[PDB]
RNA sequence: UUCAAAUGAGAACUUUGAAGACUGAAGUGGGGAAAGGUUCCACGUCAACAGCAGUUGGACGUGGGUUAGUCGAUCCUAAGA
RNA sequence: AGCUUAUCACCCCGGAAUUGGUUUAUCCGGAGAUGGGGUCUUAUGGCUGGAAGAGGCCAGCACCUUUGCUGGCUCCGGUGC
RNA sequence: GUGAACAGCCUCUAGUUGAUAGAAUAAUGUAGAUAAGGGAAGUCGGCAAAAUAGAUCCGUAACUUCGGGAUAAGGAUUGGCUCUAAGGGUCGGGUAGUGAGGGCCUUGGUCAGACGUAGACGGCCUUGGUGUCGCUUGCUACAAUUAACGAUCAACUU
RNA sequence: GUGAUUUCGAUUAACGAGAUUCCCACUGUCCCUAUCUA
């Protein structure tokens, strides 16, 4: 027998590659009689032709290693191969930080914690890289409001 | 017995290249059944009748 | 395919001169994580467009089915 | 909140054949069901009952039919019942034990 | 690369199954332009050819197969003629 | 296919120094800023119709067969140099 | 997946297993390696091999057209594991206080719906309920100069 | 016709599959060969 055509038709009918169709070595004459896609479908239905399962590519070790990197392992100087800026762009870091600062400033200005003039001062400073992070900006705002209060009281 | 079972599973399983065929699609035999049930120590009358 | 909302427009359309066939489709759905309820779609086949009317009330759907013209040929499901 | 999801397991075919133990099945389920990461924290959250033919699991803390099938297949492998018992789902959350397709040799 | 079975007068090389490998998504994957012209598919077949072989083949014999208002051409103008 | 959906842009009210608004990137305002209310393009997304009847994944069914049938499920999210 | 990475290496989907075969394993040849002591003594000629190499921190000369030279040169470090610190988003303003508004209104009240003992939904209302809680506007009252905090959600970097 | 630029016909940083003499490091180039794999 020559079941090359039958293998091709089984691949097309089941929808998988020729590498995933199984032809029963015992039903050779029956498969050889199957010259049509309807016959191939009947053989698939009654089990003479079977679709094989995919070869497993499990991500268990990948997920384990990702969890380890989340826990903070495998992040040493012997593990780094690209430069620091190639690993993470300092421009991206700056854009994140300045957007955080502008967002907090706008929120405080809208809520009324600060006035327009203090907001303008702090906006220029955050653009000028005065504040290292959100906590630093918050504490500096608190101190500056205290200074304004004391100055107004002393001028009173 | 457990080391022998390890050897049997080793020779049967080869998954780096292809997957094991599903027992749902495959079909076994009374020869593959009654001997296993005997080594497990069970009755055979119901299976013989069926 | 067009969805029609007014029942009066649906009936005039089902009496339109070019319309010959309609279809009544039954769906089983859920209302706000509620009990499985019935949905009836009336699909009237026009020359240009298939017009669909969605009714979520079974009794109203039945009474509309009674209200349908006799000459119109209805295909159920 | 406290929705008691109930899973039923009809083992009628292997039991009436006479080569499956519902008693051992329920014992394995109680022993090996993990709740909150450990076996033996079942109380007041997961309950398992026998009825001779149908085994009921009423749980209200992270239990699924996939987990039930996993535990049942572990039990069948342990008792060497895999190659002739299959765990199938008839309706949703309603499962049963059947047998593999065995042709007649003749 | 290897084991077994089938086919066959004849099998290291055809077919199926089982294993071992490989190309490793800038592919030994899937499509086109151009070019070729039936190489596409099936059945049969091995005198010659595919630098061993051959029951295999883009080989030989015989048949079958390419369906558009919407995809292209067709229309427009470019350098140019 | 219907409804809806926007940066930009434009309109109405009002008149700004303690100048304010504001992008990652400093530009914008008496040639009318900030602010409140609007109008617009529909890239794009969403809901619905098309449409579940399709397709997919399962279970239970016959039986020499050039063969069909019956039930289920086909849901809800998250994230990012 | 690793990794700075369309690199190299391994894998999934798909595809292929084509290249004449078998038996032996001397020298030689080609390709690839190792080597005591010495270290260019070899050769026209350090030809070829070897050595160097990623990243982090420190550090860097003469000369210079001031832009460079520069990765100059020259040092330290790099695994695994358990920790510590740092880097964010969305929602949160009130009861002291008057009275109405939206919806399946627990129970209780009137009008009141076609089909196959059952009868939903639905066109109307509440001072109640989930000193009379509350989801809504109008407002006096520290509205926040401690929201300087809390509830909730998520990524991988140092 | 000359080919940057500067400075005083000379000079010149940067760069080069351009040319020459050495240095460290390195080594089977060698003393002097030997062995392993395909």
């Amino acid at each position: 027998a020559n079941l090359r055509t039958q293998k091709r038709l089984a691949a097309s009918v089941v929808g998988v590659g020729k590498r995933k169709v199984w032809l029963d070595p015992n039903e050779t004459s029956e498969i050889a009689q199957a010259n049509s896609r309807n016959a191939i479908r009947k053989l698939v239905k009654n089990g003479t032709i079977v679709k094989k399962a995919v070869t497993v590519h499990s991500k268990s070790r990948t997920r384990a290693h990702a969890q380890s990197k989340r826990e903070g392992r495998h992040s040493g100087y012997g593990k780094r191969k690209g430069t620091r800026e190639a690993r993470l762009p300092s421009q991206v870091v700056w854009i994140r930080r300045l957007r955080v600062l502008r967002r907090l400033l706008a929120k405080y200005r809208d809520a009324g914690k600060i006035d327009k003039h203090l907001y303008h001062v702090l906006y220029k400073e955050s653009k000028g890289n005065a504040f290292k992070h959100k906590r630093a900006l918050v504490e500096h705002i608190i101190q500056a409001k205290a200074d304004a209060q004391r100055e107004k009281a002393l001028n009173e | 017995r457990q080391k022998t079972m390890i050897a049997e599973a080793r020779n049967r399983k080869s998954l780096k290249n292809k997957a094991i065929m599903p027992r749902s699609k495959l079909t076994k035999s009374f020869g593959k059944m009654e001997e296993h049930m005997s080594t497990l120590g069970h009755d055979m009358s119901a299976l013989q009748d069926k | 395919a067009r969805e029609i909302t007014d029942i009066k427009q649906f009936l005039e359309l089902t009496r339109r001169a070019d319309v010959k066939t309609a279809t009544v489709k039954i769906n089983k759905k859920l209302n706000k994580a509620g009990k499985p309820f019935r949905q009836t779609k009336f699909k009237v086949r026009g020359s240009s467009s298939l017009y669909t009317l969605v009714i979520n009330d079974a009794g109203k759907a039945k009474k509309l089915i009674q209200s349908l013209p006799p000459t119109l040929k209805v295909n159920r499901l | 909140q406290k929705i008691a999801k109930t899973f039923t397991v009809d083992v009628s075919s292997p039991t009436e054949n006479g080569v499956f133990d519902p008693a051992s099945y329920a014992k394995y389920l109680i022993d090996h069901i993990k709740v909150e990461g450990a076996v033996g924290n079942l109380g007041n959250a997961v309950t398992v009952t026998e009825d001779g033919t149908v085994v009921t699991v009423v749980s209200t803390a992270k239990f699924s039919g996939k987990y039930l099938k996993y535990l049942t297949k572990k039990y069948l492998k342990k008792n060497q019942l895999r190659d002739w018992i299959r765990f199938v789902s008839t309706k949703t959350n309603e499962y049963r034990l059947a047998f593999y397709q065995v042709t007649p040799e003749e």
